[PDB]
Protein backbone atom coordinates (compact mmCIF):
# COMPACT_ATOMS: atom_id res chain seq x y z
CA UNK A 1 0.00 0.00 0.00
CA UNK A 2 1.62 3.34 -1.34
CA UNK A 3 0.53 6.96 1.01
CA UNK A 4 -1.60 4.74 3.26
CA UNK A 5 -1.05 4.19 7.55
CA UNK A 6 -0.72 1.35 9.81
CA UNK A 7 -3.96 -0.67 10.38
CA UNK A 8 -5.50 -0.22 14.47
CA UNK A 9 -5.74 -4.28 15.61
CA UNK A 10 -8.78 -5.67 14.41
CA UNK A 11 -9.33 -2.93 12.13
CA UNK A 12 -9.76 -5.65 9.17
CA UNK A 13 -9.76 -9.13 10.62
CA UNK A 14 -10.90 -10.94 7.84
CA UNK A 15 -7.42 -9.90 6.20
CA UNK A 16 -6.15 -12.85 5.27
CA UNK A 17 -1.91 -13.35 3.93
CA UNK A 18 -1.63 -15.71 0.95
CA UNK A 19 1.55 -17.41 2.02
CA UNK A 20 3.99 -19.76 -0.35
CA UNK A 21 5.41 -22.68 2.13
CA UNK A 22 8.46 -22.72 -0.09
CA UNK A 23 10.59 -20.28 -0.24
CA UNK A 24 8.28 -18.49 2.58
CA UNK A 25 7.22 -15.30 1.19
CA UNK A 26 4.17 -13.29 0.90
CA UNK A 27 2.21 -14.11 -2.26
CA UNK A 28 -1.24 -12.02 -2.33
CA UNK A 29 -3.53 -10.80 0.20
CA UNK A 30 -7.20 -12.24 0.44
CA UNK A 31 -10.39 -12.16 2.60
CA UNK A 32 -11.93 -13.78 5.29
CA UNK A 33 -15.80 -14.74 4.16
CA UNK A 34 -17.06 -17.88 6.32
CA UNK A 35 -15.23 -19.80 8.25
CA UNK A 36 -14.60 -21.96 5.63
CA UNK A 37 -14.18 -19.50 2.27
CA UNK A 38 -11.32 -16.98 1.10
CA UNK A 39 -11.45 -15.13 -1.74
CA UNK A 40 -8.77 -13.47 -3.25
CA UNK A 41 -7.44 -12.86 -7.57
CA UNK A 42 -7.28 -15.22 -9.44
CA UNK A 43 -4.33 -14.17 -10.77
CA UNK A 44 -2.74 -14.74 -7.71
CA UNK A 45 -3.00 -18.33 -8.41
CA UNK A 46 -3.29 -18.75 -12.32
CA UNK A 47 -0.82 -16.22 -14.11
CA UNK A 48 0.58 -18.51 -17.41
CA UNK A 49 2.79 -15.38 -18.66
CA UNK A 50 4.42 -15.47 -14.82
CA UNK A 51 4.69 -19.00 -15.25
CA UNK A 52 2.44 -18.97 -12.10
CA UNK A 53 -0.08 -22.12 -11.52
CA UNK A 54 -0.04 -22.78 -7.91
CA UNK A 55 -1.54 -26.19 -6.28
CA UNK A 56 -3.33 -26.22 -2.92
CA UNK A 57 -0.18 -27.89 -1.45
CA UNK A 58 1.85 -24.96 -2.55
CA UNK A 59 -0.12 -22.53 0.03
CA UNK A 60 -1.10 -21.30 3.23
CA UNK A 61 -3.77 -18.75 4.08
CA UNK A 62 -2.28 -16.66 7.53
CA UNK A 63 -5.70 -15.36 9.05
CA UNK A 64 -5.19 -12.77 11.95
CA UNK A 65 -2.18 -11.16 11.55
CA UNK A 66 -1.13 -7.58 11.82
CA UNK A 67 2.92 -7.66 11.61
CA UNK A 68 3.99 -9.05 8.30
CA UNK A 69 6.84 -11.12 8.84
CA UNK A 70 6.43 -12.37 12.47
CA UNK A 71 4.83 -15.49 13.38
CA UNK A 72 2.19 -13.96 15.86
CA UNK A 73 1.48 -16.72 18.25
CA UNK A 74 -1.48 -16.83 19.93
CA UNK A 75 -3.16 -14.76 17.32
CA UNK A 76 -2.70 -15.63 14.22
CA UNK A 77 -4.05 -18.89 12.46
CA UNK A 78 -2.66 -20.61 9.65
CA UNK A 79 -4.53 -23.21 7.39
CA UNK A 80 -4.50 -25.33 4.66
CA UNK A 81 -6.09 -25.21 1.30
CA UNK A 82 -8.45 -28.26 0.70
CA UNK A 83 -9.29 -26.32 -2.94
CA UNK A 84 -8.79 -23.59 -5.44
CA UNK A 85 -11.80 -22.51 -7.53
CA UNK A 86 -10.69 -20.23 -10.41
CA UNK A 87 -13.18 -18.11 -12.16
CA UNK A 88 -14.03 -20.57 -15.65
CA UNK A 89 -13.85 -17.05 -17.33
CA UNK A 90 -10.86 -15.06 -16.25
CA UNK A 91 -8.93 -13.48 -18.78
CA UNK A 92 -5.49 -13.92 -17.90
CA UNK A 93 -4.51 -13.51 -21.75
CA UNK A 94 -6.07 -9.88 -22.09
CA UNK A 95 -7.22 -7.71 -19.03
CA UNK A 96 -7.65 -9.85 -16.24
CA UNK A 97 -10.84 -9.75 -16.45
CA UNK A 98 -13.41 -12.02 -13.78
CA UNK A 99 -10.28 -11.50 -11.84
CA UNK A 100 -11.71 -14.11 -9.12
CA UNK A 101 -11.07 -17.22 -6.87
CA UNK A 102 -12.13 -18.88 -3.61
CA UNK A 103 -9.86 -20.98 -2.00
CA UNK A 104 -11.94 -23.66 0.62
CA UNK A 105 -9.83 -24.38 4.00
CA UNK A 106 -9.26 -28.07 5.42
CA UNK A 107 -10.94 -26.99 8.28
CA UNK A 108 -13.10 -23.65 10.00
CA UNK A 109 -11.25 -21.54 11.31
CA UNK A 110 -11.74 -19.70 14.65
CA UNK A 111 -13.28 -16.91 15.16
CA UNK A 112 -11.92 -14.02 17.51
CA UNK A 113 -11.29 -10.64 17.86
CA UNK A 114 -8.76 -10.78 15.09
CA UNK A 115 -10.58 -13.09 12.91
CA UNK A 116 -14.12 -12.07 11.40
CA UNK A 117 -15.63 -12.44 7.73
CA UNK A 118 -16.51 -9.65 5.97
CA UNK A 119 -20.06 -9.44 3.74
CA UNK A 120 -20.34 -9.53 0.38
CA UNK A 121 -22.89 -7.36 -1.08
CA UNK A 122 -26.38 -8.02 -2.48
CA UNK A 123 -27.60 -5.84 -5.01
CA UNK A 124 -28.98 -3.33 -3.28
CA UNK A 125 -26.01 -2.28 -1.31
CA UNK A 126 -24.06 -2.52 -4.79
CA UNK A 127 -26.38 -0.06 -6.19
CA UNK A 128 -26.42 2.14 -2.92
CA UNK A 129 -22.59 2.24 -2.54
CA UNK A 130 -20.95 1.86 -5.94
CA UNK A 131 -20.84 5.23 -6.78
CA UNK A 132 -17.98 7.79 -8.13
CA UNK A 133 -16.99 9.40 -5.17
CA UNK A 134 -17.68 6.94 -2.83
CA UNK A 135 -14.92 5.94 -0.58
CA UNK A 136 -13.77 1.89 0.13
CA UNK A 137 -11.14 1.09 1.96
CA UNK A 138 -8.06 -1.10 0.86
CA UNK A 139 -5.30 -3.10 3.25
CA UNK A 140 -2.67 -4.91 2.48
CA UNK A 141 1.31 -6.03 3.30
CA UNK A 142 2.44 -5.11 -0.22
CA UNK A 143 5.22 -3.05 -1.19
CA UNK A 144 4.79 0.78 0.28
CA UNK A 145 6.56 2.18 -3.05
CA UNK A 146 6.29 1.10 -6.51
CA UNK A 147 10.12 1.01 -6.67
CA UNK A 148 10.37 -0.58 0.64
CA UNK A 149 7.83 -3.13 3.21
CA UNK A 150 5.95 -2.83 5.92
CA UNK A 151 6.28 -3.79 9.54
CA UNK A 152 2.45 -4.11 9.76
CA UNK A 153 -0.84 -3.88 7.91
CA UNK A 154 -0.92 -1.02 5.66
CA UNK A 155 -5.34 0.77 5.30
CA UNK A 156 -6.03 3.58 2.53
CA UNK A 157 -8.86 5.04 1.83
CA UNK A 158 -9.66 5.29 -1.90
CA UNK A 159 -12.52 7.25 -3.99
CA UNK A 160 -14.25 4.92 -6.57
CA UNK A 161 -13.94 7.12 -10.19
CA UNK A 162 -16.34 7.19 -12.52
CA UNK A 163 -16.00 4.96 -15.44
CA UNK A 164 -15.27 7.54 -18.12
CA UNK A 165 -11.95 8.50 -16.22
CA UNK A 166 -11.13 4.96 -15.71
CA UNK A 167 -11.20 4.29 -19.17
CA UNK A 168 -9.42 7.62 -20.26
CA UNK A 169 -6.32 6.68 -17.88
CA UNK A 170 -5.26 3.31 -19.76
CA UNK A 171 -5.19 1.53 -23.04
CA UNK A 172 -6.97 -1.49 -21.36
CA UNK A 173 -9.92 -2.59 -22.35
CA UNK A 174 -12.02 -1.95 -19.14
CA UNK A 175 -14.96 -4.51 -18.65
CA UNK A 176 -18.52 -3.89 -16.74
CA UNK A 177 -16.68 -6.77 -14.36
CA UNK A 178 -13.99 -3.85 -13.12
CA UNK A 179 -14.47 -0.85 -11.02
CA UNK A 180 -11.09 2.05 -10.81
CA UNK A 181 -10.64 4.00 -7.46
CA UNK A 182 -7.90 6.49 -6.34
CA UNK A 183 -7.56 10.22 -5.84
CA UNK A 184 -7.28 12.04 -9.46
CA UNK A 185 -3.62 14.71 -10.03
CA UNK A 186 -6.01 17.80 -9.30
CA UNK A 187 -6.96 16.27 -6.02
CA UNK A 188 -4.35 16.61 -4.49
CA UNK A 189 -4.17 13.26 -1.60
CA UNK A 190 -2.77 10.12 -2.81
CA UNK A 191 -2.59 6.50 -2.18
CA UNK A 192 -3.21 2.96 -4.16
CA UNK A 193 -2.44 -0.47 -4.11
CA UNK A 194 1.01 -2.11 -4.63
CA UNK A 195 2.54 -5.36 -5.72
CA UNK A 196 1.90 -7.97 -2.55
CA UNK A 197 -1.75 -6.44 -2.31
CA UNK A 198 -3.33 -8.10 -5.06
CA UNK A 199 -5.92 -10.16 -3.86
CA UNK A 200 -6.77 -8.13 -0.96
CA UNK A 201 -10.02 -6.60 -0.51
CA UNK A 202 -11.50 -2.85 -1.14
CA UNK A 203 -14.26 -2.40 1.65
CA UNK A 204 -17.42 -0.04 2.02
CA UNK A 205 -19.05 0.29 5.89
CA UNK A 206 -22.68 0.30 4.64
CA UNK A 207 -24.14 3.89 6.58
CA UNK A 208 -27.82 1.70 6.39
CA UNK A 209 -26.97 -1.32 8.41
CA UNK A 210 -22.89 -0.36 9.82
CA UNK A 211 -21.79 -3.58 7.98
CA UNK A 212 -18.64 -3.94 6.18
CA UNK A 213 -18.96 -4.94 2.62
CA UNK A 214 -16.19 -6.39 0.49
CA UNK A 215 -16.74 -4.23 -2.99
CA UNK A 216 -13.96 -5.49 -5.17
CA UNK A 217 -10.52 -7.64 -5.04
CA UNK A 218 -7.07 -5.68 -5.64
CA UNK A 219 -6.80 -6.75 -9.02
CA UNK A 220 -4.25 -4.43 -11.41
CA UNK A 221 -2.29 -1.17 -11.88
CA UNK A 222 0.03 0.07 -14.16
CA UNK A 223 2.68 0.99 -11.43
CA UNK A 224 1.33 2.01 -8.07
CA UNK A 225 0.24 5.26 -7.17
CA UNK A 226 0.99 7.38 -10.19
CA UNK A 227 -0.19 10.39 -10.99
CA UNK A 228 -3.55 10.13 -13.74
CA UNK A 229 -3.73 5.89 -13.57
CA UNK A 230 -6.29 4.03 -11.26
CA UNK A 231 -6.23 0.90 -9.06
CA UNK A 232 -8.28 -1.84 -10.76
CA UNK A 233 -10.25 -3.62 -8.48
CA UNK A 234 -12.61 -7.08 -9.48
CA UNK A 235 -15.93 -6.03 -9.60
CA UNK A 236 -17.37 -8.63 -6.32
CA UNK A 237 -20.84 -8.08 -6.65
CA UNK A 238 -21.27 -8.76 -10.46
CA UNK A 239 -19.48 -12.28 -9.65
CA UNK A 240 -21.49 -13.27 -7.30
CA UNK A 241 -23.86 -15.89 -9.19
CA UNK A 242 -20.59 -17.63 -9.71
CA UNK A 243 -19.39 -16.97 -6.13
CA UNK A 244 -22.74 -18.51 -4.94
CA UNK A 245 -22.86 -21.30 -7.48
CA UNK A 246 -19.29 -22.67 -5.78
CA UNK A 247 -20.47 -22.40 -2.31
CA UNK A 248 -23.36 -24.15 -2.43
CA UNK A 249 -22.10 -26.89 -4.64
CA UNK A 250 -18.75 -27.11 -2.90
CA UNK B 1 12.86 -12.03 6.21
CA UNK B 2 9.71 -14.27 7.40
CA UNK B 3 10.11 -16.00 11.02
CA UNK B 4 9.81 -19.51 10.80
CA UNK B 5 6.12 -20.93 11.15
CA UNK B 6 5.24 -24.21 13.58
CA UNK B 7 6.31 -27.27 11.30
CA UNK B 8 2.76 -28.62 11.87
CA UNK B 9 1.77 -26.17 9.31
CA UNK B 10 4.48 -27.38 7.03
CA UNK C 1 -22.74 -15.35 8.71
CA UNK C 2 -25.49 -13.00 10.58
CA UNK C 3 -23.08 -11.57 11.79
CA UNK C 4 -20.51 -10.79 8.93
CA UNK C 5 -18.73 -7.23 8.54
CA UNK C 6 -18.90 -6.52 12.21
CA UNK C 7 -15.57 -6.34 14.03
CA UNK C 8 -15.24 -7.68 17.67
CA UNK C 9 -13.07 -4.71 18.63
CA UNK C 10 -15.04 -1.99 16.86
CA UNK C 11 -18.56 -1.77 15.68
CA UNK C 12 -19.35 -5.28 18.35
CA UNK C 13 -18.03 -2.58 21.25
CA UNK C 14 -19.50 0.33 19.75
CA UNK C 15 -15.98 1.91 19.00
CA UNK C 16 -14.85 3.52 15.98
CA UNK C 17 -11.58 3.30 14.14
CA UNK C 18 -9.90 6.63 13.02
CA UNK C 19 -10.98 6.71 9.33
CA UNK C 20 -14.26 5.35 9.16
CA UNK C 21 -15.77 8.82 8.83
CA UNK C 22 -13.77 9.64 6.34
CA UNK C 23 -15.80 6.52 4.38
CA UNK C 24 -19.40 7.75 5.56
CA UNK C 25 -18.45 11.44 4.49
CA UNK C 26 -17.87 10.51 1.04
CA UNK C 27 -21.99 8.86 1.05
CA UNK C 28 -23.40 11.66 0.27
CA UNK C 29 -26.89 10.10 -0.82
CA UNK C 30 -30.00 9.00 1.46
C1 LIG D 1 -2.77 -25.15 -14.31
O1 LIG D 1 -2.31 -26.33 -13.63
C2 LIG D 1 -3.28 -27.38 -13.57
C3 LIG D 1 -2.68 -28.48 -12.72
O2 LIG D 1 -1.27 -28.52 -12.88
C4 LIG D 1 -3.62 -27.84 -14.98
O3 LIG D 1 -4.59 -28.87 -14.92
C5 LIG D 1 -4.14 -26.66 -15.78
O4 LIG D 1 -4.38 -27.05 -17.13
C6 LIG D 1 -3.15 -25.50 -15.76
N1 LIG D 1 -3.71 -24.34 -16.44
C7 LIG D 1 -2.99 -23.54 -17.25
C8 LIG D 1 -3.75 -22.40 -17.87
O5 LIG D 1 -1.79 -23.72 -17.45
N1 LIG E 1 -2.32 -8.47 -20.77
C1 LIG E 1 -2.00 -7.16 -20.19
C2 LIG E 1 -2.62 -6.95 -18.83
C3 LIG E 1 -2.20 -7.71 -17.75
C4 LIG E 1 -2.76 -7.53 -16.50
C5 LIG E 1 -3.75 -6.59 -16.31
C6 LIG E 1 -4.18 -5.83 -17.37
C7 LIG E 1 -3.62 -6.01 -18.63
N1 LIG F 1 0.74 -2.87 -9.94
C1 LIG F 1 0.32 -3.11 -8.53
C2 LIG F 1 -1.15 -2.83 -8.35
C3 LIG F 1 -2.09 -3.85 -8.36
C4 LIG F 1 -3.43 -3.57 -8.19
C5 LIG F 1 -3.85 -2.27 -8.02
C6 LIG F 1 -2.93 -1.25 -8.02
C7 LIG F 1 -1.58 -1.53 -8.18
NA1 LIG G 1 -8.67 4.18 -22.86
NA1 LIG H 1 -2.93 7.47 -9.31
Amino acid sequence: IVEGSDAEIGMSPWQVMLFRKSPQELLCGASLISDRWVLTAAHCLLYPPWDKNFTENDLLVRIGKHSRTRYERNIEKISMLEKIYIHPRYNWRENLDRDIALMKLKKPVAFSDYIHPVCLPDRETAASLLQAGYKGRVTGWGNLKETGQPSVLQVVNLPIVERPVCKDSTRIRITDNMFCAGYKPDEGKRGDACEGDSGGPFVMKSPFNNRWYQMGIVSWGEGCDRDGKYGFYTHVFRLKKWIQKVIDQF
Amino acid sequence: DFEEIPEEYL
Amino acid sequence: EADCGLRPLFEKKSLEDKTERELLESYIDG
